[PDB]
RNA sequence: GUUAUUCCCAUGACCCGCCGGGCAGCUUCCGGGAAACCAAAGUCUUUGGGUUCCGGGGGGAGUAUGGUUGCAAAGCUGAAAC
RNA sequence: UCUCGCCCGAAGCGUUUACUUUGAAAAAAUUAGAGUGUUCAAAGCAGGCCCGAGCCGCCUGGAUACCGCAGCUAGGAAUAA
C-alpha cells in the first residue's frame, strides 16, 4: 500500500519541480538590499540579465546556469 | 437472445410452447424457454407411432 | 452463488487474501492462515480469543506480506493508536 | 433598473451613506455603488448577511473591505458579512434553444466559470490553495479545498459561515480546509 | 503522442491491480473519465477516488477495492446499434451475467443493461470485468 | 521527444498555482504597460520583454498583472515586428547556415541541419496560413530569407 | 568535514546526497517466452494506444522477362513452368 | 408576433451534420416463423362444422418477421468533427 492524496513535504521537495501534485515552481525572488543609495531590489534568482541597479549602477546578479550569484555584500530574503 | 417485453418473443416464444403441449414433450405446467432446453431425444422416440401404440396395447 | 431458488450447490468459499482480496486457489499452496493472539485489559494476559489472517500467494513472494500485516494490526488497531 | 429596493438592504444602503458621512469612506464611497444584497441563515438563528457587488466595482470593494467589513458590521449586529458580485450566469447554445442572432458566449459568464469564482469571493482575505473534489460513494460531491496559513485565524469563523452560504448560491458541498500553504 | 486518453487510464487501473497495490494516479481528467469512473463506483467494483485540483487539468486518485482483472478500452470506439450488443455480449465480457460495457449514449455516458433500458445506445467507450 | 533531434528530457517551466501578486509589486497595469512601450521602443523581442521584466523589476507572469498578454498588449497601438517571431528565428539562423555552406561546400553535416531548418520553417508557414495572420500569397525561397534578417 | 589564490570573497579538487534526462549493469517467479532469454521480447484467448514497412513450407530465385536508373560494375520493381 | 381569427391555430421561419431511436418506403419468389393431420414427412394454402334434399347453408384461413448501404421525416444532444 502506498498515499498518494497526503504525501510526505520530505517527500515531495525532493521529487521534481513538475512531478509533484501542486506543481509550483522551485525559484524564488530575492531582495537584493545593496547599500548603494537607498533602494531595494526585487530580482529573480534564476536570473538571466546581469541585474544592473538603477542607483548604484553596478552588478548584483551573474548570469549562470541554475541561478544567479551576488557580488559582493549583498543580503536577501524572500518576499511571500 | 431477445429482450423481455419483446412481443415477437412472446408471440413466438409462446406459440412453440403450446406446439409442445400439443405433441406433449413437456408438461402443461412449466411454461418457460428454458424448459424447452432441457428436453432430451427421448421423448420424441417415446412419441413416436410405435412406441404409444407400444403405451397403448397389441404392439408385442 | 445462489439461482432464483435460492439454492446452495455451491462447494466452499476459498479464502480470499487479506490484502490483495483475491481469491486463494486449492492448490495455491504458498498460502497462510496468520493468527495474532488478543491480550486482556490492564492485567496483560491472555484472552482465550484472537484474530485470523489470510494473505495470498504472490504477495508473499513479493515481500509485499509484511506491510500487509502490521498495517491489517493497524486496521484492527492493536499495534497503534 | 426596476428597482425599489427592499427594508434590509435600506438598512444596508443607508449604512454605507452614513459611512461616507466624514469617516474614512467619504470620497471613497462617493465613488462606490450598490447592486442587491440577501439575508441568510446558517446554523440555525444566527444569520449570515451577504451583499452582491458590480463587476468592475469589485476593486473597490476588494482593495477596501478590511475596515470596511469592521464598519458594517457595527451597524449590523456584529454578525457575518461576505463579499460576491453579481454574475451573469449564461446557458450554452443547445440546438433547440434557437440560434438567437447571439453572439459566442464569453468564459466568464458561463457556468464552470462563475461559480468557481464565488469561493473565490468568499474567501477574500486568504487566497485558496487547492481544491479536492474528493468522490464519495455515490452521485454527490465533496468540495475539500485548501486554504492560506499566513491569515489563517482570520478565516478561522468565516469557515462555518462559508460552507451554508456557498450551498444556497450554488447547490454545492464544500469544506474548507487549513493545512500549510507548501512553496 | 496522447491521444485517446480513455486508453491512457485503463493501463493504469490494470497494471495497478495485477501488482494487486492499493491506490493509483492517472495524471489527466475528462468529463469522460469523471462519469466511467461514475459508472464504476455505482457498480462498487473500484472504491472511493479524489480529484486534484490542477488550474491546467487535474489527476485522479483511485483506491482500489482489488475486485478487477481487467478494465479495457475499445479503440477506435466502433459504433453501436441496438441488437448488436448481444454480439459484444458474446464477445467481450466472460460469462453472461458478469461484467458491463460503457456506452457514449444521446443522453449521457450509461452503462451496458442501462442502455437497453434507455433503448437508444450509442457509441463504446469499452469494457471491465 | 522532440521534432528533428531524438531527445526526450523534459526541461519546462510551470506556473504555480497561485493567482496575482499578494503584497509587493505596486505596480499597475497602466504602469506595466507604459514600461511595456518603452521595450520594445528599445527593440527587444516579446521572448526577451517577458525576460527584462521578470529578473530586473520584479515583475511575474503578465497575464495576472494586466489581465492580458504581452503580444496582445503590444498590438494595441501598433509595435508589429509583422513577422512573427518563431518565424522570425529560424530564419535569422537559416540565412547562416546557408551563408556557412557558402565557404564550406563540404560540410555535409551543416547540410543536413539545413534540412531540419528548412523542416520547420514550411510547417511553420503552414500553421501561421491557417491563423490568417500569414497571408496565402505568401512564400519563402532564398532572398525573401536575405533581406529579412 | 578538508584542501588551493592571500584570508572573508567567489569557483576549483574530493567526500555523502536528492532531481532530470543517458549509455550500460546486477538481482527478482511483475509477468511474459517453444526455449535460450527478456524490465522490455511484460500490461495477449482477461485478445482493440496511435501509426509505417513487411513474412506466409523448403527449392527453383531476386533467376528469366518487362519497364526504370547507372559511364560502367550494378541498383530498384519482380514472376512462372516444374 | 398576437400583422391573420388571458389559451390555441397560423406567421416572422433557424450554423450544419455525424451518430441514436422511432416513423415512413420496398416484390413477390426464397429464408426464419404462425396456422392446417397433404395418411405422417419434403409439400401445399388449404379447410373446418350443421342441414337424413330441406338454409335460394353458416364461420374463420390464405398472417408476422429481418428487407444491407444510400435518400426522407420526427424524437435524443453524450462523445468525435
Ligand atoms: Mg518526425
Ligand atoms: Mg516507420
Amino acid at each position: 500500500a502506498k498515499d498518494l492524496l497526503h504525501p510526505s513535504p520530505e517527500e515531495e521537495k525532493r521529487k521534481h519541480k513538475k512531478k509533484r501534485l501542486v506543481q509550483s515552481p522551485n525559484s524564488y525572488f530575492m531582495d537584493v538590499k545593496c547599500p548603494g543609495c537607498y533602494k531595494i531590489t526585487t530580482v529573480f534568482s534564476h536570473a538571466q540579465t546581469v541585474v544592473l541597479c538603477v542607483g548604484c549602477s553596478t552588478v548584483l546578479c551573474q548570469p549562470t546556469g541554475g541561478k544567479a550569484r551576488l557580488t559582493e555584500g549583498c543580503s536577501f530574503r524572500r518576499k511571500q | 437472445t431477445l429482450d423481455e417485453k419483446d412481443p415477437r418473443r412472446l408471440f413466438e416464444g409462446n406459440a412453440l410452447l403450446r406446439r409442445l403441449v400439443r405433441i406433449g414433450v413437456l408438461d402443461e405446467g412449466k411454461m418457460k424457454l428454458d424448459y424447452i432446453l432441457g428436453l432430451k431425444i427421448e421423448d420424441f422416440l417415446e412419441r413416436r407411432l410405435q412406441t404409444q401404440v407400444f403405451k397403448l396395447g397389441l404392439a408385442k | 452463488m445462489q439461482n432464483d431458488a435460492g439454492e446452495f450447490v455451491d462447494l466452499y468459499v476459498p479464502r480470499k487474501c487479506s490484502a490483495s482480496n483475491r481469491i486463494i486457489g486449492a492448490k495455491d499452496h504458498a498460502s497462510i492462515q496468520m493468527n495474532v493472539a488478543e491480550v486482556d485489559k490492564v492485567t496483560g494476559r491472555f484472552n482465550g480469543q484472537f484474530k485470523t489472517y489470510a494473505i495470498c500467494g504472490a504477495i508473499r513472494r513479493m515481500g509485499e506480506s509484511d506491510d500487509s500485516i502490521l498495517r491489517l494490526a493497524k486496521a484492527d488497531g492493536i499495534v497503534s493508536k | 433598473n426596476g428597482e425599489k429596493p427592499d427594508e434590509f438592504e435600506s438598512g444596508i444602503s443607508q449604512a454605507l451613506l452614513e459611512l461616507e458621512m466624514n469617516s474614512d469612506l467619504k470620497a471613497q464611497l462617493r465613488e462606490l455603488n450598490i447592486t442587491a444584497a440577501k439575508e441568510i441563515e446558517v446554523g440555525g438563528g444566527r444569520k449570515a448577511i451577504i451583499i452582491f457587488v458590480p463587476v468592475p466595482q469589485l476593486k473597490s470593494f476588494q482593495k477596501i473591505q478590511v475596515r470596511l467589513v469592521r464598519e458594517l458590521e457595527k451597524k449590523f449586529s456584529g454578525k457575518h458579512v461576505v463579499f460576491i458580485a453579481q454574475r451573469r450566469i449564461l446557458p450554452k447554445p443547445t440546438r433547440k434553444s434557437r440560434t438567437k442572432n447571439k453572439q459566442k458566449r464569453p468564459r466568464s459568464r458561463t457556468l464552470t466559470a462563475v461559480h468557481d469564482a464565488i469561493l473565490e469571493d468568499l474567501v477574500f482575505p486568504s487566497e485558496i490553495v487547492g481544491k479536492r473534489i474528493r468522490v464519495k460513494l455515490d452521485g454527490s460531491r465533496l468540495i475539500k479545498v485548501h486554504l492560506d496559513k499566513a491569515q489563517q485565524n482570520n478565516v478561522e469563523h468565516k469557515v462555518e459561515t462559508f460552507s451554508g452560504v456557498y450551498k444556497k448560491l450554488t447547490g454545492k458541498d464544500v469544506n474548507f480546509e487549513f493545512p500549510e500553504f507548501q512553496l | 503522442v496522447r491521444m485517446n486518453v480513455l486508453a491512457d487510464a485503463l493501463k493504469s487501473i490494470n497494471n495497478a491491480e495485477k501488482r494487486g497495490k492499493r491506490q493509483v494516479l492517472i495524471r489527466p481528467c475528462s468529463k469522460v473519465i469523471v462519469r466511467f469512473l461514475t459508472v464504476m463506483m455505482k457498480h462498487g467494483y473500484i472504491g472511493e477516488f479524489e480529484i486534484i485540483d490542477d488550474h491546467r487539468a487535474g489527476k485522479i486518485v483511485v483506491n482500489l477495492t482489488g475486485r478487477l482483472n481487467k478494465c479495457g478500452v475499445i479503440s477506435p470506439r466502433f459504433d453501436v446499434q441496438l441488437k448488436d450488443l448481444e454480439k459484444w455480449q458474446n464477445n467481450l465480457l466472460p460469462s453472461r451475467q458478469f461484467g458491463f460495457i460503457v456506452l457514449t449514449t444521446s443522453a449521457g455516458i450509461m452503462d451496458h443493461e442501462e442502455a437497453r433500458r434507455k433503448h437508444t445506445g450509442g457509441k463504446i467507450l469499452g469494457f471491465f470485468f | 521527444g522532440r521534432m528533428h533531434a531524438p531527445g526526450k528530457g523534459l526541461s519546462q517551466s510551470a506556473l504555480p498555482y497561485r493567482r496575482s501578486v499578494p503584497t509587493w509589486l505596486k505596480l499597475t497595469s497602466d504602469d506595466v504597460k507604459e514600461q511595456i512601450y518603452k521595450l520594445a521602443k528599445k527593440g527587444l523581442t516579446p521572448s526577451q520583454i517577458g525576460v527584462i521584466l521578470r529578473d530586473s523589476h520584479g515583475v511575474a507572469q503578465v497575464r495576472f498583472v494586466t489581465g492580458n498578454k504581452i503580444l496582445r498588449i503590444l498590438k494595441s497601438k501598433g509595435l508589429a515586428p509583422d513577422l512573427p517571431e518563431d518565424l522570425y528565428h529560424l530564419i535569422k539562423k537559416a540565412v547562416a547556415v546557408r551563408k556557412h555552406l557558402e565557404r564550406n561546400r563540404k560540410d555535409k553535416d551543416a547540410k543536413f541541419r539545413l534540412i531540419l531548418i528548412e523542416s520547420r520553417i514550411h510547417r511553420l508557414a503552414r500553421y501561421y496560413k491557417t491563423k490568417r495572420v500569414l497571408p496565402p500569397n505568401w512564400k519563402y525561397e532564398s532572398s525573401t530569407a536575405s533581406a529579412l534578417v
